């Protein structure tokens, strides 16, 4: 593999307590320093990315709720005032918009009458946050307006956990995955759907939520067992179960449209797979650099995956130090790809620079 | 190819998503 990297630092917080997540803030303009979040136990920190591999602590975010574990974070930004934000939520189900510059919750949402395994928010439109939860269910709201869009879930929706869910790269649709086996395609850019997003502008004060029972795609015939992390590359989907590798597929047929697929369309094409090793239990999150050149994945005895994406057999460069033995739950890139963060549930820090 | 006509919308719509992020100016944490 082409790509290479070097082992700078790492640290372990205070707390002791496991880290579920990690995002680099890729709304950071140039000249500004590389900031990225952890979350895990009732925990959001902020560290900022200095030279000579310094990892400086900046603040926390302790909840209340000495029972709350955060298991997902998203960064966004304040379109009236150009300030970042970070959204964070877990096992107790709420959604909280934390302010980065004093890490304190200035809103929060009852997400779902569940935990929520995932947050995103929509890449062009920054009031735009996607939840999925434990409840079967996704929800979009519109954080401008404090108001929930839609609700991706019931008839045909999925039957167990929601495990996670990306959109594509222009905000055009949704592929949802989870305990069920299903991985789930919702397209938001149907004329139904824009014109709820647009409504919940509209509104000031309650709003009434669009119910979408049916999906635009579906299968279960790419994983046998839960699926626990979906990613779009491209047109095509990346996603994982417990067999140690990470599918890349496609709905339909090899040369079938994404934006000609029925919802009845009963192919998938199977394209190949990136194999792995140790990484068989649950919640294993993978990730890929900005320019989608690159995807890395943690194992649960410490090694860090990382592929060259640029292929047709594709290259791979295991990073490993003696001293990281837990597993690695998430990792995140810088978005000049200059710095990979992993993070493990013995609440560890890795730091990788690019060679 | 498939991979490489793929390559090419990833090369297009990550294009389209720096250009907006190049004309933003967010404040730093
Ligand atoms: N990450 C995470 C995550 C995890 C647990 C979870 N349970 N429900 C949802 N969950 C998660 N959701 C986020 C998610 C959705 C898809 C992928 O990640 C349970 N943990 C068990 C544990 C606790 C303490 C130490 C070691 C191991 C592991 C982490």
């Amino acid at each position: 593999c082409k790509y290479s990297f070097k082992c700078v630092n790492s640290l372990k917080e205070d707390h002791n307590q496991p880290l579920f997540g990690v995002q680099f803030n890729w709304h950071s303009k140039e000249g500004d320093p590389l900031v990225f979040a952890t979350v895990g136990s009732n925990r959001v920190t902020l560290y900022e990315c200095h030279s000579q591999g310094e990892i400086r602590l900046l603040q926390s975010y302790v909840d209340a709720d000495a029972d709350e574990n955060f298991y997902t974070c998203a960064w966004t930004y304040d379109s009236n005032t150009s300030h970042p934000l970070l959204a964070v939520a877990g096992s107790r189900g709420i959604i909280r918009i934390i302010n980065p510059i004093t890490m304190q919750c200035i809103k929060h949402y009852v997400g779902h009458g569940n935990a929520i395994n995932e947050l995103k928010f929509h890449p062009r439109d920054p009031n735009l946050l996607l939840s999925v939860s434990k409840d079967h269910a996704l929800r979009l709201w519109n954080i401008q307006t404090d108001t929930l869009v839609a609700i991706f879930g019931g008839v045909e929706g999925h039957r167990d956990e929601v495990l996670s869910a990306d959109y594509d790269l222009l905000g055009e649709k949704i592929m949802s995955c989870g305990m069920d086996h299903s991985l789930k395609l919702w397209r938001i850019n149907s004329k139904r759907m824009m014109n709820a997003i647009k409504e919940s502008y509209d509104y000031n004060p309650p709003f009434i939520s669009q119910k979408i029972h049916f999906p635009d795609f579906s299968t279960r015939d790419i994983h046998r067992n839960y699926v626990d992390c979906v990613r779009w590359l491209g047109d095509l989907i990346l996603s994982k179960s417990c067999e140690n590798a990470i599918v890349c597929w496609k709905p339909g047929k090899m040369e079938d449209d994404i934006d000609k697929i029925k919802p009845s369309e009963s192919n998938v094409t199977i394209l190949g797979r990136f194999d792995y090793s140790q990484c068989d239990i649950w919640y294993m999150r993978f990730s890929m650099d900005f320019w989608q050149k690159m995807l890395a994945l943690g194992n649960q005895v410490g090694k860090l995956y990382v592929w060259d994406l640029e292929v047709e057999k594709a290259k791979c460069t295991t990073l490993t130090h003696h001293k990281c033995g837990a597993a690695i739950r998430q990792t995140s890139f810088s978005r000049d790809s200059s710095i990979l963060i992993a993070v493990c549930d013995d609440a560890s820090i890795w730091r990788w620079d690019r060679l | 190819s498939m991979f490489s006509s793929n390559r090419q919308k990833i090369l297009e719509r990550t294009e389209i998503l720096n250009q907006e992020w190049k004309q933003r100016r967010i404040q730093p944490v």
